[PDB]
């Protein structure tokens, strides 16, 4: 209702919605939600510290993540290794060809 | 509790800033109507520096609305964020500049130009510090351009010690949306060069240019273009309205750019700009800025950095980042491409960082280059003036209103001095 | 040749030669002739010996500051050649100093 | 009784500040609030029944900085009035910080520090956290020492200056602030303690496994170099060393007071439980070239003087054994004049961890500060810098139209340049 | 991170990529709409939260297969930004790819080789697929390739390039094309892998029984081969052969860097149970010149060097008892001064079989890439192709009207006749 009569005929083209060009996808990796944008520099807490400092968490847990995950990994190659080379002369074998001869 | 005024001039000017102080209010959380509704306190901590409290926990803007035609004054109050703005303020004429450089400085700003000085000096004396002036404008009309660089010239004789910031575009080559757009250019650059404290240079080519491969618009408007300036102006008092790990106010970042007093033209380009399309698949880190903030597409003037080394610059961070990742890339960006960067001004580039970005952005970046390539514009403008004034091109509309021919070639005098200044120290 | 041969002989370095171009590669040999030939103003603590190319280029930058000081000229190309280990550029550097501390002829 | 004054000047002289007065309410369990829920005599004042505020100043002229102080967690910790803002930022102008705006605002620093010298009984010394590279730091720092060497005669002055990197630097007209500071902490600091922002970040890198260190973990651990070389006047040791003690043993000529820093044990939670600290594997740790706060190689000088901070479980008796060990070190010399250089301290209390921090729990620490020749390289770091710099006169409109007239641009350069002949004529053989 | 770019340049790159990049989302479990549902860093860029993206580029002048990327089962796969395609095609034109319609294309291939460069932190190798029989495949390749070693020194390339067949071919002026392009690989690729589609014709007919092959088959089991060739880097194995790794073992001399390729299990789930896949089985089947993926006859030239990438339940002891029985055979013929030419490559993971493939579930593979000096007869057929076509000089005026110079025809000739002076004498006793 606030508009000159000039301008309410094509207040729809002048004005829009020119805020897209700058704002991003919520489903992206650049969207924040409006919660870690306003973070305050914590220096006697410490979990603010670190939610201030959260990048060095981030990358703290992707390096734990991924020795856990090589840890995994190489405890099944080893489960393996250790089943592969329990064969010998006193396993299971040539039992059945001793027994049919 | 740094202040800045905030001047707009002409159909150019209100149109920029309009979309300016829809983006500042909606940082700092200022609803249409005028109260606040934001989700923190940091947003009150520097509500100051743009607005002045009113009775009813309204917030108005610090802003000067002003120009020679009463149309685009109904323009910005018609819109959205438009009832913020004090009614006093706003200064209108009535006959129009009609893209002459003479009448908006001459003949018909004059009777304006006492009316708009007593806003300025209300404006100035209400608050406590004055950081500087904000002024946005063009340079190829007659009311931004003409009346324009007149009020530049009269707030520096009374306020010789605040800065001055000039987001003033200039006319482009290829859009060219007036024919004596190169007389009014010439014109405003004289008085810009001995009176601004420092510029920033804009183009709509290279607006349109960023429009189309940047963000892949298929059809950018033209509101889309005072976005991306919208986005430039709250990069620049970033560190004035937050706080951060590292602080640069607009006399900070003077003093580091400028080695000399008439070096004063930069370039902006505000780094993250991603199409739609491609904003799931780009991934915002500190080095993932660096590579779309230097890059020569993204800056906002035709000028080609590419040409001329950079003599300074500026970086402007916002968000959560790592001083060390942050300045650990200015020293990559130094030492991979040293051919682009001055020899006898070691360490060319200042870094500033925020802790609170942008709306709905992880991370921002604004840069403010000082160049020996910006040269390349202003040689276009002088080979366009030089073209039509030795046929005395056009000149019976400014000679006719009080302007000799003698300062048509003073300014052009100083055209070329400027671009010798820049020229010397691209060897 | 033969005369740089007794030469680097005479100065007893602890270094043994060898193959010269890789053995004044880091810069440990040319530092301890610098510091015999000038005893006050260089010596041999502020020295590392290893193949590190940042600690090269700190014992090189270190002879280079000093020798402008004290007037003794040798190329920055033939410090960049020893550094990068090309073919002649150490044996060129021998002669040009057997020649710049005290002067002899080359055949 | 014993107090010091830490007066924090500078955006960076805050934030170091800040992470100090961190670290300080932690070693003395005093709360956020200023409420203990005699060792704290030295740096908190006893203000009327339970209540503790800290003997330090907080001023910048850049209001942002200091409020943050004011809104943030340690608000009722200070007095409000005792952190003092300024209207406007000296903005990395050297005249701005020292003749146009930072002569307003010193008339008030000045007065508090009379109400906290007062207050103490004895004062041992004060404390001075700035950078020489900005506006504030250098202008306004200059100014403040000046006027504290005529207001208090032969009182002891601790200068803890931020110094600008050889790579690495976030301004451009720093090279012109720092060579102006560096005449105005030559005669007035009585201890110049140099820090470096590269060396820091290096020390991170590796030591504390971070590879995006920020300036809130370099703080930290400067933190951690102030309370270690200042734990000897709260907390009973062997050796105690005071600051009168510590100047004349580490002070052989009253221009040559320039220093280096090294904190020995930086270990993260993680590596802890693998690493050995001994005595002499601290020692050896410390004196590391890599360990070093400055970016600066000790090989290429000469150790002048030495001192050592032996915090937590150290006996005396091992001390002079990793001594001697340091002694017949080839790579690590000392002066021909100087026979006896460590001058080692030892406390009995271990460095204490801040929540939150990356510093892990550790028995004993070594905090080296030492005197060398080696420091003269730094100075012809940026005597070169500046020198190419002022070659033809870029950024002198800025400082010449404040106050400052061109010929003070020459006496600040022989002043570097007269300093520089200094560190290679006393490290000569003799 | 042990990090790689693939680039594929023209209608080949873009059809073989597709099923490359199809099997390497199916490795790591990534799906086409880019979420997992750590070894993916070699081949996807982990953009944030949820999504992977390929560092690839899919260049082409062509814009019809570059869009039916966009629009087919992988549109949310692929960066659209990396996708470049142009207004016309180069149009079987080697003059055309270089020259006239080259230029306006590669300055934006290099700006987003640039954006990929640096955001990889160790990048290994650049792995070029392009068609040398094509316009776009040879002319936009070889300018590209001119582009990267200037704008990248000392770092490797890896080649896989379509090369016409001596039989068949899907064009007249390809023997035009390939021949001026193979100076352009020449001093600029660092390794160059054969392939011709004859030969991956006659694989389909007798090994997977597949009598009506399509090119969807070929670029299936071709994209088998350059997933074993990269396994070593994506999964921990017994012996990891890095990119670094196979040129020094490779190529004994700068200039010579052409290697055949083999791919030894190559069955369908008919034929599988029937057959008991042994290592020693296995690796017999490689070295058979039937398994060969360039139509050339091995016993012809002379195995110069050897590689051997082993995939799935291998045991590193049975792989020895392979290479001595190789070795032991007589029909195969080793080079006097190479008595060790075996690089044996041992992986711990089975390969990924894609939902309808031809090829089955197996549980080893070895692919084999061996440098032989029977590259030289691959060269010679081309060149008599050249020799008559060149005489009467025909289909030269679209070469010429087109920026190229008559004399660059000429000049491509003794290149190719050099190469076969050289491939001659280094295999010699
Ligand atoms: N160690 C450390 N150094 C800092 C920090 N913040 C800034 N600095 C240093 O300060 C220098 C920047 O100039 P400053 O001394 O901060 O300038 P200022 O204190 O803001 O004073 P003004 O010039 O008035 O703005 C940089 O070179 C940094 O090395 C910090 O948080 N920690
Ligand atoms: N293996 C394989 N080869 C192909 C495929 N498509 C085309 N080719 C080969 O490519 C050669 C022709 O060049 P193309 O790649 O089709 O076309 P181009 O190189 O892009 O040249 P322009 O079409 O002019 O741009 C033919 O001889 C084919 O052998 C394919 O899908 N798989
Ligand atoms: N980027 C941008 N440019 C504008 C806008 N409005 C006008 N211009 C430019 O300003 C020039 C003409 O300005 P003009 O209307 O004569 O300004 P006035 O005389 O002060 O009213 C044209 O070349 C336009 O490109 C705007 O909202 N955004
Ligand atoms: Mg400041
Ligand atoms: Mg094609």
């Amino acid at each position: 209702t606030h508009a000159t009569g000039r301008f309410s005929r094509f207040w729809d083209r002048r004005y829009a919605d020119t805020s897209h060009i700058t704002s991003v996808d919520p489903c992206s990796a650049s969207y924040a939600p409006s919660e870690g944008t306003y973070v305050r520099k914590g220096w006697g807490s410490g979990d603010a510290s670190s939610d201030f400092l959260t990048y060095q968490g981030a990358d703290r847990d992707q390096r734990a993540r991924q020795r856990q995950a090589v840890a995994v990994r190489t405890t099944a190659r080893s489960e393996v290794e250790a089943k592969l080379s329990g064969l010998d002369d006193a396993s299971g074998l040539d039992d059945g060809r001793l027994q049919v001869a | 509790m740094r202040e800045i005024v905030h001047i707009q001039g002409g159909q150019c000017g209100n149109q920029i800033g309009a979309k300016f102080w829809e983006v500042v209010s909606d940082e700092h959380g200022i609803d249409p109507t005028g109260t606040y509704h934001g989700d923190s306190d940091l947003q009150l901590e520097r509500i100051n520096v743009y607005f002045n409290e009113a009775t009813g926990g309204r917030y108005v803007p610090r802003a000067i609305l002003m120009d020679l035609e009463p149309g685009t004054m109904d323009s910005v109050r018609s819109g959205p964020y438009g009832q913020i703005f004090r009614p006093d303020n706003f200064v209108f004429g009535q006959t129009g500049a009609g893209n002459n450089w003479a009448k908006g400085h001459y003949t018909e700003g004059a009777e304006l130009i006492d009316s708009v000085l007593d806003v300025v000096r209300k404006e100035a004396e209400s608050c406590d510090c004055l950081q500087g002036f904000q002024v946005c404008h063009s340079l190829g009309g007659g009311t931004g351009s003409g009346m324009g660089t007149l009020l530049i010239s009269k707030i520096r004789e009374e306020y010789p010690d605040r800065m001055m910031l000039t987001f003033s575009v200039v006319p482009s080559p290829k859009v060219s949306d007036t024919v004596v757009e190169p007389y009014n250019a010439t014109l405003s650059v004289h008085q810009l060069v001995e009176n601004a404290d420092e510029c920033m240079v804009l183009d709509n080519e290279a607006l349109y240019d960023i429009c189309f491969r940047t963000l892949k618009l298929t059809t950018p408007t033209f509101g889309d273009l005072n976005h991306l300036i919208s986005a430039v102006m709250s990069g620049i008092t970033c560190c004035l309205r937050f706080p951060g790990q590292l602080n640069a106010d607009l006399r900070k970042l003077a003093v580091n750019l400028i080695p000399f007093p008439r070096l004063h033209f930069f370039m902006v380009g505000f780094t993250p700009l991603t199409s739609r399309g491609s904003q799931q698949y780009r991934a915002l880190t500190v080095p993932e800025l660096t590579q779309q903030m230097w890059d020569a597409k993204n800056m906002m003037c035709a000028a080609d950095p590419r040409h001329g080394r950079y003599l300074t610059a500026s970086a402007l961070f916002r968000g959560r980042m790592s001083t060390k990742e942050v300045d650990e890339q200015m020293l990559n960006v130094q030492n991979k491409n040293s051919s682009y960067f001055v020899e006898w001004i070691p360490n060319n580039v200042k870094s500033s960082v925020c802790d609170i970005p942008p709306k709905g952005l992880k991370m921002s970046a604004t840069f403010i280059g000082n160049s020996t390539a910006i040269q390349e514009m202003f040689k276009r403008v002088s080979e366009q003036f030089t073209a039509m004034f030795r046929r005395k091109a056009f000149l019976h509309w400014y000679t006719g209103e009080g302007m000799d021919e003698m300062e048509f070639t003073e300014a052009e005098s100083n055209m070329n001095d400027l671009v010798s200044e820049y020229q010397q120290y691209q060897d | 040749h033969r005369d740089v041969l007794k030469w680097v002989q005479g100065l007893d370095l602890s270094q043994s030669l060898k193959n010269c171009r890789r053995d004044v590669a880091n810069g440990f040999l040319v530092a301890e002739i610098f510091s015999r030939y000038f005893p006050a103003d260089i010596q041999m603590h502020s020295f590392a010996n290893a193949a590190s190319s940042h600690f090269k280029r700190d014992n090189w930058t270190q002879l280079q500051a000093f020798c402008g000081r004290q007037g003794i000229n040798l190329p920055g190309d033939l410090v960049e050649g020893c550094v990068q280990g090309v073919h002649g550029a150490a044996i060129a550097l021998l002669e040009h100093l057997y020649e710049a501390f005290t002067g002899k002829k080359v055949p | 009784m014993r107090e010091v004054i830490s007066i924090h000047i500078g955006q960076a002289g805050i934030q170091v500040g800040n992470a100090c007065w961190e670290l300080y309410c932690l070693e003395h369990g005093i709360q956020p609030d200023g409420q203990m829920p005699d060792a704290f005599n030295t740096f908190f004042s006893e203000t009327g029944a339970g209540k503790h505020v800290p003997r330090c100043i907080f001023l910048d002229l850049e209001p942002t900085v200091v409020d943050e102080v004011r809104t943030g967690t340690y608000r009722q910790l200070f007095h409000p009035e005792q952190l003092i803002s300024g209207k406007e930022d000296a903005a990395n102008n050297f005249a701005r910080g020292h003749y146009t705006i930072g002569k307003e605002i010193v008339d008030l620093a000045l007065d508090r520090i009379r109400k906290l010298a007062d207050n103490c009984t004895g004062l041992q010394g004060f404390l001075v956290f700035n950078a020489v590279g900005g506006g504030t730091g250098s202008g306004l720092g200059s100014l403040l020492l000046e006027r504290l060497s005529v207001d208090y005669g032969k009182k002891s002055k601790l200068g803890f200056t931020v110094y600008p990197s050889p790579q690495v630097s976030t301004a451009v007209v720093e090279p012109y602030n720092s060579v102006l500071s560096t005449h105005s902490l030559l005669e007035h600091t009585d201890v110049a303690v140099m820090l470096d922002n590269e060396a820091i970040y290096d020390i991170c890198r590796r030591s504390l496994d971070i590879e995006r260190p920020t300036y809130t973990n370099l703080n930290r651990l400067i933190a951690q170099v102030i309370s270690s070389l200042t734990a000897s006047l709260r907390f009973d040791g062997a050796l105690n060393v005071d600051i009168t003690e510590f100047q004349t043993n580490l002070v052989p000529y009253p221009r040559i007071h320039f220093m280096l820093s090294s904190y020995a044990p930086i270990i993260s939670a993680e590596k802890a439980y693998h690493e050995q600290l001994s005595v002499a594997e601290i020692t050896n740790a410390a004196f590391e070239p890599a360990s070093m706060m400055v970016k600066c190689d000790p090989r290429h000088g000469k150790y002048m003087a030495c001192c050592l901070m032996y915090r937590g479980d150290v006996v005396p008796k091992d001390v002079n054994a990793s001594v001697a060990t340091i002694k017949t070190k080839r790579t690590i010399q000392f002066v021909d004049w100087c026979p006896t250089g460590f001058k080692c301290g030892i406390n009995y209390q271990p460095p204490t961890v801040v929540p939150g921090g990356d510093l892990a729990k550790v028995q004993r620490a070594v905090c080296m500060i030492s005197n060398s020749t080696a420091i003269g390289e730094i100075f012809s770091r940026l005597d070169h810098k500046f020198d190419l710099m002022y070659a033809k006169r870029a950024f002198v409109h800025w400082y010449v139209g404040e106050g400052m007239e061109e010929g003070e641009f020459s006496e600040a350069r022989e002043d570097l340049a007269a300093l520089e002949k200094d560190f290679e004529e006393v490290g000569a053989e003799s």
